[PDB]
């Protein structure tokens, strides 16, 4: 007998080996995925006092330490993070509702105006200088040729109203580019950041469009506890205040439509 | 068969603008689509030629 | 939705016979349509 | 409306950075930099400066040498009428070795050139990948795109040296031509018995398309959250800010699970690697293992039944 | 259940359709009025391709029936029944369960729409999404329609399908030859190699050797400078990744959609308009 | 530009070849099937001719292949022949002026070779011919030259010092694809192999090399054009091997590459020592036939037109 | 079918730009869409040969 | 919509008779092409 076929070949035990070896791989990816926002939050914690701490399958990785430059800190991951309270009360006390925020949408600091608290230190530049700096810090930066200077532009929010005009440029010194705009409110001539993703620019009129808050709102532009330099902190608390206008700057972005 | 009607309130709780774009919209579609149903089937007016097929007008 | 109870009166009114015109060419053209080759 | 960070509105420059320094050893950097406008429309417009030691020059060099043999004789299977290389081009190639030869190296008018190309070519891809680890290494950070580089370089040989010495022919590795190489491509499924039904090549599709799907899927997502320098992905994986929380949340919300900045990259890694080490194993078993993919799908209960509506009788058999 | 970090975004609102209505979460997913409405095409959907592989082309006894995973198909009606709703069980149920897919990814990016607006984030996902929905709606929609009749779309099953692209590129001879299809390879290559560039840096810096700190910008920046001369940069290797997928899907959707309607004879023949210029 | 391009519009004609679903269809220009239905246009028939006659050879000098034809079917076979080959010289091409008996001019040592060349065709073939037949027609259309007869070609120059790729060109051979630009004398003059798949999933069996299935694929490409169709007029392309989910038009192809192998081995090769520089190419081999030649783009010559049946004279016995 | 003559007020409700772009966009749109249409059944204008075949029997 | 109420009575009339202008454009070639082939 020199042709008993065999019913198993090289492809089919290959065919498993590659199953095996990626269900290993989706495991791992899934754990690496709990670096972060976990152990969950449900009412079955809370209901059982913590004995039941949320975390699914697989289950979290040991904690891994990121070691960052400039006598920066010591990260870790997954790590224990410090409960922090909702500016806001629940739309129905029945589990899965959302909550309204607290007191004046914008100011709240809650759905699109929420942000977690980030290190009140500055990202920093290779040197160990402050990375994100205005270009009034940055003497060497300059507009590239042919692009109006953002410079002296005036900043106009969603109903049209100016806001204030342009007072200065905020740049990465790590990778050059425009980060922040500055604002030198018209309404009380202090300044603010204004992220470039909510700047739109019209460059033949020279302005500087903003969909994302009123005119009004470039009041409460959180500030910044310095101004030749930002924190990471101060990052977010800036961005996030502006993304609340996406839902709250006006009594329609709320939704619906029909 | 009750007794409030008043039905005009109806735009108290629905905004106008965005049923009409709503209204003229599916209007459109819905046109399409019928127009696209009674073509593809028997009561088409295309694929007939009054009062004579005009591609058998020439055989050549 | 902005409006006044009144200009829920008034809209309803321009929509209502406006929305029985379009009806109205409706069975103007069905009309036409059935004359010419009827359907059913 | 808002801006989509599709196109860098206004632009900023500094003097030109030659970079992070890199310790003795690692060869002065050459060449001087300059800006286009246009690339800073979408990315960084410095273009330059670039390193090159023994390694990348003696890869730049075996690479012009094969991309020479190849073009050369492009020009002369058109009898060096330049203008009729420009018009078939597309179709000019340089065929391998004849079967008659198997692995011999032969004359240079019958194959001996593509051989020599191919040595050279894979040669100065080797080279890129030594390249690639020193200009890696210099930086103290890790090797993970030697690692893929070294998956891709896998496929590559598989396709040109890998099968064709298992099945002891160079003529079965691929021939250089644009159209040639396609050709090369959909006579490899026909003889093989339709690709389709070979397992690892559906794979190496599902990794493809997930290439595609994670790079569009997580471009978008940073784009998304470039409001928040959600770009800035480093300084979101070592502090976690609201871009990357409203990030991992917008994909929680919609497909029930997610992943994280650091983690996402993580994904998307194995998933672009996966494409060529199933699409390598596929090639590799192609000949050597399976003749007849349709066969081996029918072998396994695969392969779908229609009513058969349409069919011929076999003149072989009458 | 929710991330550690996410109570204090689940907001109230931002629905296009539903408001308060469906506005609530159930586990992870978000509901809202076009998940409900989503949850209906989906599942009505998949209930009806299972009973299509209960049925089988010829009946649930016929040796063509089948529950095997590889070979369950539900394909169109035949031709003949042009743009017509052809009976259920004569490629009738394939129609109906694509209006349920349809509408089912519709619904999903509508859906990731609202969540867009929650969250205050871009709306770069769903509508790169709708680039995929796209490619779904010529290979069944468009294509088909142009070509007078809603059989031409493919079969929905996993080798079936796999099948008709088959013959269906075979009947231009040599498909590689066309150029929105070497176009739409392309683009899919190179997606596939932004994405494998992009991991690795962004891996080889957050995590570099022992003895080292986490990366920097100017590290990254520096090294595809080393290797290749240029660094296109961080948000931009963002923007150009998604510009190499969503492409990719386009080009594939027009390489598909000018096979047929805009081009009949085989796809190498196109070529000649190059080999016939007055230049030789 | 970067020109763009080459293009038809909407809705092109359509059929479905295979079972629904499974992507076996075929698309047409609509306005190019007209034009290929004019021009493949068939000559109507001569009235039939009555006799009841004596046979033509024994009324005639030198007549060695339409012997049993009655007188006046003789005639009339000759003015088909006439109008069918070589209308624009009439009977003078083919003979001896004042002489209708003599073979002393080559256009008739032919003429004789390709009467037993279309006899036997209608006869022998119809497995592949049918009850369609061919006709001088077919081929010469009012040529005497048929237009799409082929010849070995060399491909394009190549110094001495390397030689020809045998694929990779711009070829109207091989539908403009790159394989290789003659796949006929190998498969349409020789009988080469064009198999190349397995009949066994895992190898060791079959030995067909990667080129041949390149050369098969040309070869393949080639028939395709010439009958002008696709793959799914004869396969299902998840097997092309597979014979069963074929379609009838393969067998009909298998025998058909039989045929040509006939035509071109036994009728035209012996006929290249009496025929001119004029009809050879550069190797010494004559223009002969192929499937062009005579479907000239359609899957039946002039669209199927059953000429042959009026002419008894073009079968055997 | 009779003209509500407070039917301006449509325009305090429609954007005028908006409503007359869509017009021409709708209209072109359905323009060369019929154009196709009809060229795409039997009432052909353009492959008709009129009065007599403009390119010759074949290639003379 | 950023016009005055005096502002919509003199754009309604405007639109107006400009569609019906088109509508007439339109019921014109719609005749012509009825006369020389007519399509019902
Ligand atoms: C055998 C079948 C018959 C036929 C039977 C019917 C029937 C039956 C009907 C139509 C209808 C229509 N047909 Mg027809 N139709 C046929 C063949 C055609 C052909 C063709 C190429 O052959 C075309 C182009 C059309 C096109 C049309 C459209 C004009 C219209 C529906 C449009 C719509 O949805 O409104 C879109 C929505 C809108 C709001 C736009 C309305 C536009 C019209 C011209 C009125 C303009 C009023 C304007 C909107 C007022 C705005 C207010 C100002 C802002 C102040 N038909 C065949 C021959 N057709 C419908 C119709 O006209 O209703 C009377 C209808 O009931
Ligand atoms: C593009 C031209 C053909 C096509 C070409 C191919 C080719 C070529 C291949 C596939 C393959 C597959 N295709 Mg496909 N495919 C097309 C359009 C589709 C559509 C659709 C409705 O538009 C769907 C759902 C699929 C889905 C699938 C899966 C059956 C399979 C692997 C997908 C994968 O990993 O990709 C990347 C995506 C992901 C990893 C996301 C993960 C989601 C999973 C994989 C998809 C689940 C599909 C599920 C099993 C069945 C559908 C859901 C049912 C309704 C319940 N294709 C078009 C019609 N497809 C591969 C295969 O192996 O099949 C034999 C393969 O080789
Ligand atoms: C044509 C008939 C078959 C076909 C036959 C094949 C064959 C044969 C192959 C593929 C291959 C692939 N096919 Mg396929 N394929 C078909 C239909 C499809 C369909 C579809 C929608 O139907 C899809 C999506 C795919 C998709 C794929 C890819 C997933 C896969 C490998 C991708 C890759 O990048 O590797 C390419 C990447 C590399 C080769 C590495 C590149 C790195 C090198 C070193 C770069 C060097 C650069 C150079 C030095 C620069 C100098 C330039 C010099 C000029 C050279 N195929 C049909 C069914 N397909 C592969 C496969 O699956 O094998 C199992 C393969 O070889
Ligand atoms: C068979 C002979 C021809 C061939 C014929 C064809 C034909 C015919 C086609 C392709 C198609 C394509 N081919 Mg091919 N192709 C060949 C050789 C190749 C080769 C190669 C290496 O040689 C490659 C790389 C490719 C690759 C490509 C891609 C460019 C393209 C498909 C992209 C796509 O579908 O996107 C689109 C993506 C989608 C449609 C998915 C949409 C997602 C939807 C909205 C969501 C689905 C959700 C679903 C429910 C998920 C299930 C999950 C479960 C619910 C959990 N082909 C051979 C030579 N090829 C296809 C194309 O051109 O593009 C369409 C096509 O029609
Ligand atoms: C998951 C696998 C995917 C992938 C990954 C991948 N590719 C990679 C890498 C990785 C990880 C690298 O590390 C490497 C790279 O460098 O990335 C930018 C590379 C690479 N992928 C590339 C190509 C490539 N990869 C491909 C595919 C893939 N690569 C997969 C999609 C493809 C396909 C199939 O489409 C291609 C075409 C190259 C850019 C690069 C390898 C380059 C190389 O090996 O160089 C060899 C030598 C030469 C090319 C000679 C240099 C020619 C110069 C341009 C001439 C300059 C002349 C100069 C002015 C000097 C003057 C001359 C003197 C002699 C006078
Ligand atoms: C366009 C660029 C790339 C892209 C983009 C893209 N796709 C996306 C997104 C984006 C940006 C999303 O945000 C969205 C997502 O949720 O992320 C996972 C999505 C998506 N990408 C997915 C699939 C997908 N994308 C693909 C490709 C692409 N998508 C391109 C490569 C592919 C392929 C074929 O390569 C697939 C398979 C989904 C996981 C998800 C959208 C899923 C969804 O919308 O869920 C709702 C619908 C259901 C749950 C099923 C409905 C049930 C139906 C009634 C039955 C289905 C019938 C089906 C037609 C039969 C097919 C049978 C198969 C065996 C062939
Ligand atoms: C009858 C009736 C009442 C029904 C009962 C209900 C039933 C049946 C319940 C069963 C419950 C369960 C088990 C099933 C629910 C199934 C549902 C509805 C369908 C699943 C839908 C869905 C889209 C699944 C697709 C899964 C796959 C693999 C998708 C491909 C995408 C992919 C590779 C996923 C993993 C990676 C992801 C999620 C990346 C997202 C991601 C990206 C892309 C970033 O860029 C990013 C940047 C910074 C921070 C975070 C992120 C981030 O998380
Ligand atoms: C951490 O960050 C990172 C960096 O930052 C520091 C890096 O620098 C880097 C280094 C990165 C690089 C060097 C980038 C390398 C990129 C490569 C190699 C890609 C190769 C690309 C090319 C050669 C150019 C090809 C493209 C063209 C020539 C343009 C052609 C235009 C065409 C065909 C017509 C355009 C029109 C269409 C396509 C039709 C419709 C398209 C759409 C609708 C798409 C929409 C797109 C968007 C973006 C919204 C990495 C990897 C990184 O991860
Ligand atoms: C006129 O032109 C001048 C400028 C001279 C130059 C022009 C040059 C041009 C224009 C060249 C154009 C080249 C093109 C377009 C090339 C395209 C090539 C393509 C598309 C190739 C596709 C696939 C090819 C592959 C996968 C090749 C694989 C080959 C391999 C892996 C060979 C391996 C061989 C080895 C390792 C050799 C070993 C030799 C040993 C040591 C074994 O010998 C004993
Ligand atoms: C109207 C014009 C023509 C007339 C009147 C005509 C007449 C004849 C006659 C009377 C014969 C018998 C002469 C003999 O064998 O002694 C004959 C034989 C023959 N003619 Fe013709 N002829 C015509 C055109 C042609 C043409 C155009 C061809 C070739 C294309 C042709 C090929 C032949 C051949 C080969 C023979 C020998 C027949 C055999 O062996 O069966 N003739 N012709
Ligand atoms: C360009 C696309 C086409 C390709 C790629 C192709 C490919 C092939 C291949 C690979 C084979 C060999 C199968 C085996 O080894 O058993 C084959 C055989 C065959 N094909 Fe084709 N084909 C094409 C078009 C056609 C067409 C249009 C016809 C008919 C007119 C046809 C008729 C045949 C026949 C009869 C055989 C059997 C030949 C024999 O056994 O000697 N093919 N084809
Ligand atoms: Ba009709
Ligand atoms: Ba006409
Ligand atoms: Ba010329
Ligand atoms: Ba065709
Ligand atoms: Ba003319
Ligand atoms: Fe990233």
């Amino acid at each position: 007998s020199a042709g008993i076929t065999h019913y198993i070949d090289a492809a089919q035990i290959t065919i498993w080996a590659f199953w095996l070896f990626f269900f290993g791989l989706i495991i791992y990816l899934r754990r690496e995925d709990k670096r972060e926002g976990y152990p969950l939050d449900s009412d079955r914690t809370e209901r059982s006092g913590g004995r039941v701490k949320v975390v699914g399958f697989p289950d979290l990785p040991d904690p891994k330490t990121f070691v960052l430059p400039h006598n920066g800190g010591t990260v870790v991951a997954p790590r224990v993070e410090a409960p922090v309270a909702v500016n806001a009360t629940p739309f129905s006390p029945a589990p899965g509702s959302p909550l309204v925020p607290n007191g004046d949408p914008m100011l709240s600091g809650f759905g699109p105006a929420a942000s977690p608290d980030r290190p009140k230190h500055c990202d920093l530049t290779f040197e160990g200088l402050p990375k994100i700096v205005p270009m009034r810090v940055a003497k060497e930066f300059s507009i590239a040729e042919g692009d109006p200077d953002p410079r002296g532009m005036t900043v106009v929010g969603l109903d049209g109203e100016v806001a204030g005009t342009v007072s200065d440029v905020w740049v990465d010194r790590s990778e050059p580019q425009i980060r922040y705009l500055e604002v030198e409110v018209a309404a009380n001539k202090k300044k603010v950041l204004l992220p470039i993703g909510f700047s739109r620019f019209d460059k033949k009129a020279r302005k500087v469009k903003v969909d994302a808050i009123k005119a009004a709102h470039f009041a409460n532009v959180p500030t910044l506890s310095n101004p030749d330099q930002v924190t990471l902190y101060e990052e977010d608390k800036v961005c996030a205040y502006y993304a609340g206008g996406k839902l709250y700057a006006t009594a329609e972005r709320a939704g619906p439509l029909l | 068969f009750t007794m409030n009607a008043n039905l005009y309130k109806i735009w108290l709780i629905l905004d106008p603008r965005r049923v009409l774009v709503s209204i003229v919209a599916f209007q459109i579609v819905l046109g399409l689509l019928i127009h696209m149903i009674v073509l593809s089937t028997d009561l088409n007016w295309l694929d007939d030629n009054i009062p004579v097929s005009y591609q058998a007008l020439g055989k050549k | 939705t902005g409006l006044t109870d009144d200009e829920a009166k008034e809209f309803h009114a321009i929509f209502m016979q406006s929305m029985y015109a379009w009806f109205g060419l409706v069975v103007i053209a069905h009309l036409l349509a059935w004359l010419y080759r009827p359907w059913l | 409306p808002e801006y989509q960070n599709i196109f860098t509105a206004v632009q900023v420059r500094a003097p030109a950075y030659p970079g992070v320094p890199l310790p003795k050893g690692n060869l002065p950097r050459i060449g001087r930099p300059i800006f286009s406008y246009w690339l800073g429309k979408i990315g960084d417009a410095q273009i330059g400066p670039i390193y090159l030691g023994l390694t990348g020059t003696l890869s730049i060099f075996f690479g012009l040498v094969a991309i020479s043999i190849i073009g050369f004789n492009m020009l002369a299977s058109v009898h060096w009428d330049v203008f009729q290389f420009l018009k078939h081009f597309f179709w000019l190639g340089l065929e391998p070795p004849p079967p008659q030869y198997g692995l011999r190296i032969p004359p240079l008018s019958e194959g001996g050139w593509w051989l020599m190309a191919g040595l050279f070519l894979t040669l100065s891809i080797l080279l890129w990948w030594v390249r690639t680890y020193k200009r890696a290494e210099a930086l103290g950070m890790s090797q993970h795109l030697s690692w893929a580089f070294a998956a891709a370089i896998f496929f590559y040989l598989v396709l040109g040296f890998i099968r064709p010495v298992m099945m002891g022919s160079w003529a079965k590795a691929v021939p250089f031509g644009i159209f040639p190489h396609l050709d090369w491509t959909a006579a490899f499924s026909i003889r093989y018995g339709n690709l389709y039904y070979n397992p690892f090549h559906m794979l190496s599709i599902a990794f493809l398309y997930g290439s595609a799907l994670l790079f569009a899927m997580h471009g978008a997502t940073i784009l998304s959250v470039s409001r928040f320098g959600g770009d800035r992905e480093i300084d979101q994986i070592t502090h976690r800010g609201t871009a990357a929380e409203r990030a991992a949340l917008f994909w929680r919300w919609t497909m029930g699970f997610n992943v994280t900045m650091e983690s996402i990259h993580r994904w998307a890694w194995w998933c672009a690697v996966l494409t060529v080490i199933t699409a390598g194993i596929g090639i590799l078993l192609s000949g050597t293992v399976v003749d007849n993919w349709y066969l081996w799908a029918v072998k396994h209960g695969m392969a779908p039944a229609y009513p058969e509506v349409v069919t011929a009788v076999n003149p072989y058999e009458t | 259940a929710m991330l550690s970090f996410e109570k204090k975004y689940r907001v109230r609102g931002g629905t296009l359709i539903g408001g308060d209505l469906f506005d609530f979460w159930v586990g992870p997913f978000y509901v809202g009025f076009f998940g409900v409405v989503g949850f209906c095409f989906t599942l009505l959907g998949v209930l009806l391709i299972v009973w299509g592989a209960t049925i089988g082309p010829t009946g649930p006894t016929s040796d063509l029936q089948t529950y095997n995973l590889w070979r369950i198909s539900i394909a169109p009606p035949d031709l003949s029944y042009g743009l017509r709703m052809a009976p259920l069980t004569e490629g009738g149920l394939w129609q109906i369960i694509t209006i349920c897919a349809a509408g089912a990814f519709i619904s999903w990016a509508l859906r990731e729409v609202e969540i867009c607006r929650k969250l205050g984030i871009g709306f770069h996902v769903p509508f790169a999404f709708s680039f995929a929905i796209g490619a779904y709606l010529v290979l069944v929609f468009v294509r088909p329609l142009l070509m007078g009749a809603w059989g031409h779309g493919f079969p929905y099953g996993i080798l079936s399908h796999l099948d008709w692209v088959s013959n269906v590129g075979y009947q231009f001879l040599h498909f590689h030859y066309n150029p929105a299809h070497m176009l739409a390879i392309s683009f899919f290559f190179t997606n596939c190699l932004a994405l494998s560039m992009h991991g690795s840096l962004i891996l080889s810096v957050t995590n570099p050797q022992k003895g080292e700190p986490v990366k920097t910008s100017e590290h990254e920046n520096t090294f595809f400078r080393d290797i290749v001369g240029y660094s296109i940069g961080a948000l931009a290797i963002h923007r150009l990744g998604l510009f190499l997928a969503l492409s990719a899907a386009f080009w594939s959707a027009v390489c598909i959609l000018i096979s047929g309607p805009f081009w009949t004879r085989g796809w190498p023949e196109w070529w000649n308009w190059w080999l016939e210029l007055p230049l030789w | 530009s970067v020109m763009l391009l080459g293009c038809e519009g909407p809705p092109p004609g359509t059929e479905q070849i295979g079972y629904r679903g499974v992507g076996m269809e075929n698309y047409y220009n609509k306005r190019q099937r007209a034009l290929s239905i004019q021009a493949n246009q068939p000559v109507e028939s001569l009235p039939a001719a009555d006799s009841t006659g004596p046979k033509a050879s024994e009324v005639y000098q030198n007549v060695q292949v339409l012997k049993d034809l009655s007188v006046g079917e003789f005639t009339r076979t000759m003015v088909a022949v006439t109008t069918w080959v070589s209308p624009k010289e009439g009977c003078n091409y083919c003979h001896v002026p004042g002489n209708w008996a003599s073979d002393d001019i080559y256009t008739k040592v032919v003429s004789r070779r390709m009467f037993e060349l279309v006899r036997a065709a209608n006869s022998d073939w119809k497995a592949h011919v049918a009850e369609t037949g061919v006709t001088c027609y077919t081929c010469h259309r009012g040529n005497p030259v048929p237009k799409y007869a082929w010849v070995t070609d060399p491909g394009p120059k190549y110094p001495s010092g390397l030689k020809p790729t045998g694929q990779n060109y711009g070829s109207k051979t091989v539908a403009y694809a790159s394989l290789p630009f003659d796949p006929l004398t190998p498969f349409l003059d020789q009988a080469n192999e064009i198999r190349i798949t397995g009949n066994a999933a895992l190898a060791g069996s079959n030995p067909a090399s990667l080129k041949q299935a390149e050369w098969t694929f040309g070869l393949m490409m080639n028939i395709s054009d010439s009958l002008g169709v696709g793959c799914t007029f004869c396969h299902n392309t998840r097997a092309f091997n597979d014979w069963t989910q074929s379609t009838p038009k393969r067998t009909t192809a298998w025998y058909a590459i039989r045929h040509v192998r006939d035509i071109n081995q036994n009728y035209i090769w012996p006929l290249n020592d009496v025929l001119p520089a004029s009809r050879k190419g550069p190797y010494g081999d004559p223009l002969r036939v192929s499937c062009m030649t005579c479907h000239q783009a359609v899957n039946k010559p002039l669209y199927g037109a059953q000429m042959a049946k009026d002419y008894p004279g073009l079968y055997k016995t």
